[PDB]
């Protein structure tokens, strides 16, 4: 791939996410979904293997149909209210179709299978888009058409994406499904919220955004995709195995590190509206994935792992790769708790 | 299973018991399918006829727990006279547990079922009682 | 028997569909594909949109000639499949005509029918405009206004088939 | 929800105008001035009323207009009409173009015979206003009355109470 | 009706030129005369199997390109728009990127077939 | 609703099902795809044309352009799957298993 | 309440935080912090290299918690002015009890035996 | 819109074809125009809860508009009775119908 065709690709998988966000009209939001399916697609064959080909298909026929649904929805809702103006629908059958065409959008469970295998055929920079730039539109969706959503529906969803990412993960060694794992138990606290409080999901949504960035940042620094590569970083750079663990711990929600933040906002938004069974359920259910964040500590900070000979080459080179904003992302993934109520700018 | 879980808690505790186990073994009956169908969906059973034993071990199992549990919450709430005590569905709920360690020949997933779905059960009858909302609906 | 010929096409509309839906060789489904086309033509043409009903018509026959070029070179076997070959295929095809025949028969019979959600049998027309005299077609000017309202459009639309070719360039250089 | 109002077919009546499509187009723009004002008085009538049945008087005498109008076509220039509309209804499309021989011996009769004068290009497709003795409707949509608006959050900002209150936060 | 009509007599036309084909000559079928043809000798696997396409990048583009007509096809209604600065411009920005894409899949060498 | 529109969602369904229900070739499964954007197309032309929504006209169009970039990159993927390993089954597709 | 504006002209009338603001101190520490990692990552010594870059980081963070945390409190002040107007809109559903003393109202004893 | 970019720059990207009631070419009206603007007049500025309530009648008149199910009903119940009427040799059309 070319430099500038690189950034073209790349520019235009922006323009259709934010086409999704401005548009007012649901034929300009499936555009905006299109323009971004179109664009990724490339990004993830951009190795051209078997495996990024067979990760880059089972993504086109997830995302392809998921589009169908979606347009199905805008067409019913037509129908039933004239009209194409984004906001709630004016009919169940579409908000039913609307909200699990999202939701496969999304990889929720039970359509989370291709999140997995997805994010495991690509490399670490296109599974960094993958699992945080790709949430933006879909989310972006839910947050204009939950007052027409099913509650039983999206509380389901949302449930059994907290228990089947956090069961996922504890089976996985590779860091791209424990990645993906994570992603669709947090996906669930998002949407679990969703019909209390819209502004909790953007907050969870962003402080999610901050951290699997963060962490992606780290595995590229170092080229590790697998548990044993990512437990050398102690003899290569230390200081980078004690950014892993403050992130893992704030991935974890931990007191007092960020990743708290979230999944206490959304405990009390639950707890107004006299959910307690639910909040109290997904609290426990995130456990397992900090069980599956502490190995990862176990394994890269806490204990020194066996090395080779040949990794003394390394300890004569400096770190090449960019790298960007991660001294800026790791202090926002571990020190905001004290700040809060600057929730309120998402208001 | 709106119309199903209704029509369990329209008839009273402790009163027509077999209405109620014909409710409890259609709620159990329509958890075994639904475990059948993802389990041959996902993992493909080698023959149709093997593919129709599986649906049928796990129809069957799955309606025995409902069966027994509301044979069992809904006889002891009778003969205790205790209509509306949580201990009733504790009662039920451990006894399904039995029915599914039995079906399972295995003591220590008997013991553990009984442990968790007797309080799971308990903890339901509390939530009618009290009127804890799962799925809660917005207000606020 | 000609007030019903919104319907009529409909049906065949639906049997292409349960064609190409059974996935016999991909041959035969796309002759599945192209009769739907056809007939899915004539329904657009009878709602007044002659315009919408030949674009289509015209579209898919140039993706089903690609399409069948494709299958020669990359989804064909020694004995491609017809409806008839296989089981799976067969079971498949005679299920849709079952449950499109049963839905026809009892629409036809009660003027209406109840299929999940109510659908009223009177045939097509009676839902139809009864005051036309414009010197226009409609569906002309609302087309023809993408030129004109559909600005944003236009330039989504057009650059989305720019970085299409962009990315199918990149997606097939091994 | 209610009856809807039908006149009679009494009410309906009127002396048709039944020429064919040729005749009208041949005889149009002649009577597109000498029937301007009854025409222009229904067409107001129609938009602003937005209901038939509430223009029906206004529709009778733009009927009897055209048939007046009609009537001294029929006393005066017979002949030379009937040579017009009939080149005017050979053609598939009716197209002027191809009798404006006929078009000029219809237009000077009628011009020495009765001061008609041929509207110009453009003329016809003037918007033109039309004194009115009827009132403008008032409720033309039959609308109900409107939901009142939310009540006006209005005064001075000022700051929030002890902060955000958010738990133990001061600020 | 006369479309339909037309069409009907059309294709009923062709039909019963077939019937009459099939019917009216006297037929001697055999093994031999039936069999695949290959200039006298018996073909070597079937003619079902694979036949790469070396054109198939340009069959592709042709899909997207031939969707680009669907959308200029209007263009001789849209140019009777009161609104003639913007429809011109945009008919003539539609065209150019149509022309650009050309542009790249020619210097990009996606029209040379596979070899 | 109308017959008409029995018959047009009956259509987008049985594809819907014939998309989700794989067999071997992928192209079965694209060509699945493309009806249910021609049963897409269909019903809201219908729709369209039907309410006199003049300027809506426009968008069954806008629809057919982006079918065919769909067509187009599934076609695309189909290349590269049968490069890879010969034939366009999708049971050669099971390398992310593990 | 201007729509997609960041600060709308009425969130002048308040008054901005002050530049000693204790959370715009820990913005800036949040600053200072992730340029020390900065350095760290890069096998620079952390406390003296760069300091050129070490201030940028102090600043970039400083100035723009400084714009969030004025929507921060712009936020707050919004919802209790509607919070108020609200309630003045509808008194009777913000009724002011009648308050009785501890002499009067009946609390229950519960020994501690 | 999640970011009502449209609105601060006061340009107008897609909400021009987002109701059949807005400005048409050549002012060819949609056959429920009426209903519509009905409906969007009677519920503008006080917000979704306050409308699913307070407009109710012009949303119902205008889906019935829409898709004329109270029409068909009615209509499919005279025909039903002609026919009742035919067979049992209790009705004569008029020459007119
Ligand atoms: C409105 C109505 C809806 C609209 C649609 C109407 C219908 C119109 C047609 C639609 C297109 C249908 C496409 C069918 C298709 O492509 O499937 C091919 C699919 C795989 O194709 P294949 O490569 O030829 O495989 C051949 C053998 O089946 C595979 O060989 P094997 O060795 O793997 O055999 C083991 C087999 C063993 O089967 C079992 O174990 C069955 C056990 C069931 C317990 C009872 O495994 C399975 O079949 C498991 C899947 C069974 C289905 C899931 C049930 C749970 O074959 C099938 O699954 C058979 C289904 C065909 C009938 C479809 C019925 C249509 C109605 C669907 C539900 C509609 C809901 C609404
Ligand atoms: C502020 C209010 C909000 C509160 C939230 C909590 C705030 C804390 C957030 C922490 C943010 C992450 C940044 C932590 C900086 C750690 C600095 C450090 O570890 O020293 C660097 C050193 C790296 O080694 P090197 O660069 O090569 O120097 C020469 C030694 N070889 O390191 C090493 O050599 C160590 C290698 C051995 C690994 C030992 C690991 C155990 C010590 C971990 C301590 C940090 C734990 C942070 C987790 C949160 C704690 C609350
Ligand atoms: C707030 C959250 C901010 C998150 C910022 C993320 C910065 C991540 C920087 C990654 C480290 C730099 C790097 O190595 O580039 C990776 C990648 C470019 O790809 P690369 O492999 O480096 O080379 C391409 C040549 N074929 O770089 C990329 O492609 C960029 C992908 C990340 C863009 C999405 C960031 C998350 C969503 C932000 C929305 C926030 C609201
Ligand atoms: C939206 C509303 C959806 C509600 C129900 C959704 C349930 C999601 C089911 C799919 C996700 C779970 C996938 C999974 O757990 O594996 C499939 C599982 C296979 O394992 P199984 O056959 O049951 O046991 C073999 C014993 N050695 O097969 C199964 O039996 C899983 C059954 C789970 C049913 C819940
Ligand atoms: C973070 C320090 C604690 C470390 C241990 C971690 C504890 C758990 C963290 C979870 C969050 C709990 C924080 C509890 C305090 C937050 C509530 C609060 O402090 O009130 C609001 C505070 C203003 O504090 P106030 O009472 O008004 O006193 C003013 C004194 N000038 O306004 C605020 O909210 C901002 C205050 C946050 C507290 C840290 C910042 C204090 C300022 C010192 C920053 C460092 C400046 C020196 C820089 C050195 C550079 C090398
Ligand atoms: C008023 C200030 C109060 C301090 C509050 C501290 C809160 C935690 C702040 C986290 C950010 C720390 C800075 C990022 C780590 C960079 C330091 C490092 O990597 O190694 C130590 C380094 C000295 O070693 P060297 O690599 O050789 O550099 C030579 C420069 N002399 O550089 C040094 O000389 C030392 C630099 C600081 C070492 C920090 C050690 C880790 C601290 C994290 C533990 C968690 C913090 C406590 C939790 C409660 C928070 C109040
Ligand atoms: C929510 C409440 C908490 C508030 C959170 C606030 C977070 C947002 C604030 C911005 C965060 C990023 C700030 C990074 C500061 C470090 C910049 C620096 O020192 O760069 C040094 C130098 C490049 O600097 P230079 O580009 O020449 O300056 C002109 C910029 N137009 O060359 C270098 O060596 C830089 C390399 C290290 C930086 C990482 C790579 C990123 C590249 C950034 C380029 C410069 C960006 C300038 C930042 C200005 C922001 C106002
Ligand atoms: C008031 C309503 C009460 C409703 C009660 C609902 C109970 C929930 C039932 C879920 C479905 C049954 O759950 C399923 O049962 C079968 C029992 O054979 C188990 O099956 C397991 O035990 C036996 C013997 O080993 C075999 O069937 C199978 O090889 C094995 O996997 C499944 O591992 C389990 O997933
Ligand atoms: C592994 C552990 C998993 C988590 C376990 C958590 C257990 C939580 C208990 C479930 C909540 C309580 O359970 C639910 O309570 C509500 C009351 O609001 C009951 O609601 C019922 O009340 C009336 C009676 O007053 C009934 O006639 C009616 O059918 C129903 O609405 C439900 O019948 C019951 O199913
Ligand atoms: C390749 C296979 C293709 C399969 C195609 C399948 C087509 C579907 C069949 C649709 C048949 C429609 O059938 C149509 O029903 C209506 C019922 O009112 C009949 O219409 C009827 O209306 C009045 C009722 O007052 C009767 O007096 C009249 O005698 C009768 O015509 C039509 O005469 C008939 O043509
Ligand atoms: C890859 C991106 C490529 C983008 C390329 C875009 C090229 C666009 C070139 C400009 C096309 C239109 O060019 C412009 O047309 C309008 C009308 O049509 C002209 O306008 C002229 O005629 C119109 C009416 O017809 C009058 O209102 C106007 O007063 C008069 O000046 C402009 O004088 C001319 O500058
Ligand atoms: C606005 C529409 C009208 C403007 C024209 C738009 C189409 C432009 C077509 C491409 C123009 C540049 O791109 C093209 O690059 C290739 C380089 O491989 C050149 O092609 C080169 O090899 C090919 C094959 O041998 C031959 O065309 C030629 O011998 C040679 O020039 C073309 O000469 C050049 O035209
Ligand atoms: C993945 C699934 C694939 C298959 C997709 C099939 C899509 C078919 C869309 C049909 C949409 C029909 O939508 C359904 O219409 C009926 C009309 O009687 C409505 O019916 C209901 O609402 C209306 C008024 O609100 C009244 O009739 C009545 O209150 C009630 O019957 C349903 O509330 C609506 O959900
Ligand atoms: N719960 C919702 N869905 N919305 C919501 N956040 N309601 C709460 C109202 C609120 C709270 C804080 C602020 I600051 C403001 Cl201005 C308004």
């Amino acid at each position: 791939m070319n430099p500038i065709i690189f950034i073209i690709i790349l520019l235009t998988i922006m323009l259709g996410t934010i086409i999704v966000m401005i548009s007012s009209h649901w034929l300009l939001v499936w555009i905006g979904f299109e323009m971004n399916m179109l664009a990724i697609i490339p990004i993830m064959m951009k190795n051209h293997n078997p495996r990024a080909t067979e990760a880059s298909t089972k993504y086109f026929l997830t995302q392809s149909t998921a589009s169908m649904l979606l347009m199905m929805a805008v067409i019913i809702n037509l129908m039933f209210s004239g009209q194409w103006t984004v906001m709630k629908l004016f009919n169940p059958m579409a908000s039913m179709l609307m909200t699990m065409a999202l939701a496969m959008k999304l990889g929720m469970a039970p359509f989370h299978f291709w999140v997995p295998e997805v994010t495991q055929g690509i490399p670490l920079s296109s599974g960094l888009i993958l699992l945080t730039w790709q949430k933006l539109a879909p989310m972006s969706v839910l947050y204009q058409i939950f007052p027409s959503i099913n509650l039983n529906l999206i509380l389901t969803l949302s449930v059994l994406s907290i228990l089947i990412g956090g069961w996922g993960g504890l089976n996985q060694t590779q860091l791209r499904k424990i990645m993906a794992y994570s992603s669709i138990a947090h996906m669930g606290w998002m949407t679990a919220v969703l019909p209390y409080n819209p502004t909790m999901t953007l907050l969870n949504l962003i402080i999610y955004i901050i951290m699997t960035s963060t962490m992606f940042t780290m595995f590229m620094a170092n080229s590790t995709t697998t548990t044993l590569s990512l437990s050398h970083t102690w003899n290569k750079t230390p200081i980078m195995t004690v950014l892993i663990l403050a992130t893992l711990l704030s991935m974890g929600g931990l007191p007092p590190l960020s990743g708290f933040m979230p999944k206490w906002m959304i405990i009390q938004e639950m707890t107004k509206n006299n959910s307690i069974i639910l909040p109290t359920f997904m609290a426990i259910t995130a456990l397992l994935n900090l069980y599956f964040y502490m190995r990862l500590t176990y394994s890269t900070t806490l204990t020194m792992f066996p090395s080779t000979n040949n990794m003394k080459m390394k300890w004569q080179f400096p770190l090449m790769k960019k790298m960007t904003f991660l001294p800026t992302m790791v202090v926002l993934s571990t020190m905001m708790l004290p700040l809060t109520p600057m929730l309120s700018v998402l208001e | 299973a709106k119309t199903v879980l209704r029509q369990y808690w329209d008839i009273p505790e402790g009163t027509e018991c077999h209405r109620k186990t014909y409710a409890t073994t259609s709620i159990g009956g329509a958890a075994g399918l639904v475990v059948s169908a993802y389990s041959v969906a996902l993992k493909t059973p080698t023959s149709f006829l093997e593919g129709v034993a599986r649906t049928g071990r796990y129809t069957f199992t799955a309606a025995a727990i409902g069966a027994i549990f509301g044979l069992t919450s809904c006889i002891s709430a009778q003969v205790r006279e205790k209509p509306d005590d949580p201990l009733n569905y504790l009662i039920g709920g451990c006894a399904g547990g039995l029915i599914l360690g039995a079906r399972t020949r295995s003591y220590g997933i008997g013991a553990a079922a009984c442990a968790y779905m007797g309080l799971t059960a308990a903890l339901v009858k509390m939530g009618q009682l009290e009127g804890w909302q799962v799925f809660a609906e917005p207000k606020v | 028997m000609m007030l019903y010929i919104v319907f009529i096409l409909s049906v065949i509309f639906v049997m292409g569909f349960v064609g190409f839906s059974s996935k016999p060789s991909p041959i035969y489904g796309g002759l599945g594909l192209i009769v739907s086309g056809g007939v899915g033509c004539g329904i657009v043409l009878n709602f007044g949109g002659s315009f919408l009903g030949l674009m289509v018509f015209l579209i898919y026959l140039g993706g089903m000639m690609v399409v069948f070029g494709y299958t020669t070179a990359m989804a064909t076997e020694q004995y491609p499949e017809i409806w008839l070959s296989n089981k799976a295929v067969l079971g498949a095809f005679v299920t849709g005509l079952l449950m499109e025949f049963f839905m026809v028969y009892y629409v036809l019979k009660d003027k209406e029918v109840e299929v999940v959600f109510e659908f009223n049998g009177l045939g097509d027309w009676v839902i139809y405009d009864t005051g036309d005299s414009g010197f226009f077609s409609e569906e002309a000017m609302g087309i023809a206004a993408l030129y004109s309202y559909g600005t944003w459009l236009v330039i989504v639309t057009g650059w989305s088939l720019l970085i299409g070719v962009v990315v199918i360039m990149e997606i097939t250089r091994g | 929800p209610g009856i809807v109002e039908l006149p009679s077919l009494e009410d309906l009546k009127v002396q048709e105008v039944k020429v064919s499509s040729s005749v009208l187009k041949a005889a149009a723009h002649h009577y597109g001035a000498q029937c301007d004002k009854p025409n222009k008085e229904f067409m107001l009538c129609r938009w602003e009323e937005k209901d038939p049945r509430r223009c029906l008087e206004e529709g009778k005498l733009v009927n009897q207009c055209a048939l007046e109008f009609f009537r001294q076509i029929k006393r005066h220039c017979a002949e030379p009409f009937t040579e017009y509309w009939t080149c005017i209804d050979y053609s598939g499309l009716q197209l002027f173009r191809r009798c404006r021989k006929q078009q000029a011996q219809f237009d000077e009769c009628v011009l020495d015979k009765l001061g008609w004068v041929r509207p110009d290009l453009g003329d016809l497709s003037k918007v033109t206003k039309v004194k009115t003795d009827r009132p403008l409707p008032e409720n033309p949509y039959h609308s109900r009355a409107r939901p009142e608006p939310n009540p006006e959050v209005e005064g001075d900002l000022k700051p929030a109470r002890h902060g955000s209150r958010l738990f133990f936060w001061t600020m | 009706m006369n479309l339909m009509l037309a069409l009907l007599t059309n294709f009923t036309l062709a039909t019963l030129l077939v019937i009459i084909a099939f019917w009216l000559p006297q037929l001697n079928v055999y093994s031999e005369k039936t069999s695949p043809y290959e200039c006298g000798f018996d073909p070597m696997g079937s003619a079902r199997l694979p036949f790469s396409m070396k054109f198939f990048l340009v069959a592709i583009t042709f899909l997207l390109f031939d969707l680009e007509i669907a959308l200029l096809l209007p263009l001789p209604w849209a140019s009777q728009t009161a609104n003639l600065n913007t429809m011109l411009t945009m008919a003539l920005f539609l065209i150019i990127l149509l022309a650009v894409s050309l542009a790249y899949e020619w210097t990009q060498k996606g029209l040379e077939w596979t070899e | 609703m109308s017959m008409v529109y029995m018959n047009i969602m009956m259509a987008f369904t049985v594809s819907l099902v014939g998309l989700l229900m794989y067999r071997s070739h992928l192209m079965s499964s694209l060509l699945c795809l493309e009806g249910m954007m021609l049963s897409l197309f269909v019903m809201a032309a219908l729709t369209i044309l039907n309410s006199h929504f003049t300027l809506a006209s426009m968008m069954p169009i806008i629809l057919l352009v982006f079918a065919a970039c769909e067509a187009a990159l599934g076609l695309s993927l189909l290349v590269m799957v049968s490069n890879t390993y010969g034939t366009d089954y999708v049971q050669n597709l099971n390398l992310l298993q593990c | 309440r201007a729509t997609f504006q960041f600060l709308p002209d009425e969130a002048r009338s308040l008054p901005p935080p002050k530049l000693t603001d204790p959370r715009l101190a820990f913005v800036g520490f949040l600053g200072y912090c992730s340029g020390l990692i900065d350095n760290a990552i890069r096998r620079r010594p952390v406390l003296l290299a760069g300091l050129h870059r070490q201030l940028l980081y102090i600043t970039s963070f400083v100035f723009v918690g400084y714009y969030l945390l004025k929507r921060q409190d712009y936020m707050y002040a919004v919802r209790d002015h509607d919070m108020f107007s609200y309630i003045k809109s509808h008194p009777e559903d913000f009724p002011e009890k009648d308050k009785k003393t501890y002499g009067e109202v009946f609390e229950e004893f519960h020994p501690v035996r | 819109p999640f970011f009502d970019v449209q609105k601060r720059l006061g340009v107008d990207l897609d909400r021009w074809m987002t109701i059949q009631s807005a400005e048409q070419p050549h002012k060819i009206p949609s056959r429920c125009h009426a209903f519509e603007k009905e409906w969007i007049e009677c519920a503008h500025g006080i917000g979704s809860i306050r409308a699913e309530k307070e407009c109710k009648i012009e949303f119902e008149d205008f889906r019935e508009c829409l898709l004329r199910q109270k029409t068909m009903k009615r209509l499919h119940a005279i025909r039903r009775q002609r026919e009742k009427l035919i067979k049992e040799g209790k009705y004569t059309p008029p020459p007119h119908h």
